[PDB]
Order: structure tokens, then C-alpha cells, then sequence
């Protein structure tokens, strides 16, 4: 009973989930009925690689072993939706809240503050804020990195800047997040002093080393291969809280490189997070498809793995090459057609590779290019500022 | 006379929508 929990725990923590699947299936093999914890365990391990279906197969099997669910299978039933930006979803299990009585803490909150950032709804994202101060309960650190991140990436620098100078009074060691996307936003509208001024004290960081290491590479002082090694120590580090952090770490850099100017460190950042475990659902090459799955990233997150997708794709045949912008109930809908994802990509790939990629006639959020059009296409320069 | 001849699959398993 203790090792199975443990040895789920672990691989839900750390994002392993076929090993988590072959301990489910080994232990039912022996006539064990499972317990909650360990249900929810694997069923958060499923989220982190994006495998919304086995999570949710998963979940349905709780309810018919008798397991009955509880607070933590909720938040990473949240959690799992809010990564992806399915916040129909969100919704769906937060009226399964409402109905069931049991009351929302911070994590329900921020985790439909998140989902709804993914998804594009600033304006329910900001009332969903707004509610969380009507009712009760004091936000944590992580709904102001939500809200930072959700004004940052709806071109809102002013109320950005209001909330960094609010939130470094209170003597918290600002963290790795509000440093990356402030550069972000700042290299949205080429705020070069301010992105400079940001930079001088984020240099010397005389209290913790991550944001040295990262401060120091990002303006390619660690760029060589000995000067590259630190980098990799502190990246090694860091992959030890989950894989839950290390997709927040990652979007938050990847969209500080590519909006800073540093489009090659994007994308050396990106090929080094692959092989971490990182964005495990990022790209599949078989006969069939060559697909990149974007729709847990962020817009600067986005443009590097596209560019980096695109340049793969000419090296090189697959029947059909394809873009998941959005993936969820929102592919059913033309919702999915507005959403940010699908333009951003639409448009990054219009103004790339011309009139190629064009859309599907079947699915709302994905972006399609037919072997054909493959056949008559280095496609994205990738330079350091 | 009348004595004669001895006279839960598909539960708990919907789609989620």
C-alpha cells in the first residue's frame, strides 16, 4: 500500500506517466482494489504529459472501484485542465464542485485564473479575480504570478509594472517568472531602457544563483560550451520540484528569449527542455503525422517551436503535417477559430511559409497542410540581437 | 388428475463533454 502510493506519487511529481500506468496495471493485476491517492496520483501524472483522455479514463474508473474522489484529485483534475487552456472543462468541474458542496480554496481560483489565461479570456480571467477578492481567502504568490502573466501576455505593461513595484514590497525574493515575462512585455513594445534597468540588478543577484546563471546567459555571456555548463547544472537543479514548475519555468523563459531578441538561445533553450521531459507532447514524426502541439505554451513559447518545426520539416514524407493550436471540447466550436493560439499560429505560419498551411474543414483548432503542399515548399532565421 | 407428472459496465463511465 505505502510503496504502490510512493512509487505513484513520484511519477505523478515527476511527470512519468507509463511508469505510473504499469504499476496501476501490475497492482490490479493482484485483485488490489486502488485507493484515492493513488488514483489521483496517476491521474495527475497523465496531465502532465497532456494525455487529457487517460486522466479522465482514469477518473471514471475511480467512481467504479468505489474509490470515491477527494480534494487533491480535484486540483489536479484543475490543474491538468488549466495547463492545456480547457476551460470548458475548468467549468464543467467547477459547477461538479458547486454541486457536491465541498468548498474552493485558493487552488480552485488560481487554477480557473490560469485556464482561463491559457485560453485567451483576459476579460473572465480579471472577473474570476475580482471574485476570488469578493468572497474570502488571501491569494498566494502563485495568483499574482498568474495575473502578472496574464497582463503581460494581453499587452498591459502599465498595470504589469504597478503589480511588480506592489508585489517586490513585501520582501518575497521575486522569483524567476515576474524577471521573464517583465523582459517579455518590456520587448513587446522595445522598452530597451527598461529592459536594461530590469537587467542591472538582475545581474549581480547577490542572494540566489538561479537568476545570476539565467541573467548572465540571457544577454550570451554563458553562450560558449564551458560557459554553457553552468547553465546546464542550474537547468538540472531546477528539474527536481516537478514537472508542474518546470513547464511554468520553461514557457516563462522561452517567451522572454524570443521577445527579447534572442531567437537562437529560444530555441537551444527549447532543444535542451526536450530531452529533460519537458513538453513531452511537443512533436511526433511517423508516416503519417508530423505534428507540434502548442496549445500548453505561451505566445513566445509558440514562435520558437514553430520556427524550430518549420526548419525541421524542409531538412527532410509524412501524409500530413500538422499544427494542434487548440485541443480540448473547443475544437468542436468555431471558438477555437478566434482563439489567440489559433490565430498567432495562423498567422506566424502565413507570414513564414505563405498560403500553405492552411486550416481543416473538420476540426475548429488545428492548422492543416496536405502531403501535396508539402511537396512544392533553414525557413525561420534564428539570430541573437 | 391436477398431481399428475408432479403437477456495472456503462456506468460511472459516460463522456465527459
Amino acid at each position: 500500500m505505502e510503496t504502490y502510493e510512493g512509487i505513484i506519487f513520484a511519477c505523478g511529481k515527476g511527470g512519468l506517466h507509463e511508469d505510473a500506468r504499469k504499476i496501476l496495471q501490475y497492482m490490479t493485476a493482484k485483485d488490489v482494489v486502488p485507493s484515492s491517492k493513488a488514483y489521483t496520483g496517476v491521474i495527475e501524472a497523465f496531465g502532465q504529459a497532456a494525455l487529457y483522455e487517460e486522466a479522465l479514463v482514469a477518473f471514471n474508473t475511480m467512481h467504479e472501484v468505489g474509490s470515491n474522489p477527494s480534494i487533491e484529485t480535484f486540483h489536479s483534475l484543475l490543474y491538468s485542465f488549466a495547463r492545456g487552456g480547457l476551460f470548458k472543462e475548468s467549468e464543467v468541474i467547477l459547477s461538479r464542485l458547486v454541486n457536491s458542496g465541498i468548498p474552493r480554496n485558493r487552488d480552485t481560483f488560481n487554477a480557473t485564473i490560469e485556464a482561463y489565461k491559457q485560453g485567451g479570456k483576459f476579460e473572465e480571467a480579471v472577473k474570476t479575480y475580482v471574485d476570488m477578492e469578493k468572497s474570502r481567502c488571501d491569494p498566494d504568490e502563485r495568483t499574482l504570478e498568474a495575473v502578472l502573466s496574464v497582463y503581460s501576455c494581453a499587452r498591459l505593461v502599465d498595470e504589469c509594472r504597478e503589480q511588480f513595484e506592489e508585489m517586490k514590497a513585501s520582501d518575497i525574493l521575486p522569483s524567476i517568472m515576474c524577471y521573464c515575462m517583465m523582459l517579455s512585455v518590456y520587448g513587446k513594445t522595445e522598452s530597451w531602457d527598461d529592459v536594461n534597468e530590469l537587467l542591472e540588478e538582475m545581474l549581480s543577484n547577490r542572494v540566489s544563483n538561479i537568476h545570476q546563471v539565467i541573467g548572465q546567459m540571457i544577454k550570451g555571456n554563458y553562450d560558449d560550451d564551458s560557459n554553457w555548463q553552468i547553465v546546464e547544472y542550474v537547468l538540472d537543479k531546477l528539474n527536481s520540484e516537478g514537472c508542474g514548475l518546470g513547464i511554468r519555468f520553461y514557457n516563462a523563459l522561452l517567451d522572454a528569449l524570443w521577445w527579447l531578441g534572442q531567437k537562437e538561445r529560444a530555441a537551444r533553450v527549447l532543444n535542451e527542455a526536450t530531452k529533460r521531459g519537458i513538453f513531452p507532447e511537443l512533436f511526433r514524426k511517423n508516416k503519417l503525422v508530423w505534428s507540434v502541439d502548442v496549445h500548453r505554451m505561451s505566445e513566445g513559447g509558440m514562435y520558437t517551436a514553430l520556427s524550430v518545426w518549420l526548419n525541421d520539416l524542409s531538412d527532410i514524407l509524412p501524409q500530413l503535417a500538422v499544427v494542434v493550436s487548440v485541443r480540448g471540447q473547443l475544437e468542436k466550436s468555431s471558438a477555437a477559430r478566434e482563439s489567440p493560439i489559433t490565430r498567432a499560429a495562423f498567422s506566424f505560419l502565413q507570414d513564414h511559409v505563405s498560403s500553405s498551411f492552411s486550416f481543416t474543414g473538420w476540426n475548429g483548432g488545428r492548422i492543416m497542410c496536405q502531403r501535396s503542399q508539402l511537396k512544392q515548399l533553414n525557413i525561420v532565421a534564428l539570430t541573437n540581437s | 388428475g391436477t398431481g399428475f407428472n408432479k403437477g456495472d459496465i456503462l456506468f460511472y463511465h459516460r463522456e465527459f463533454c
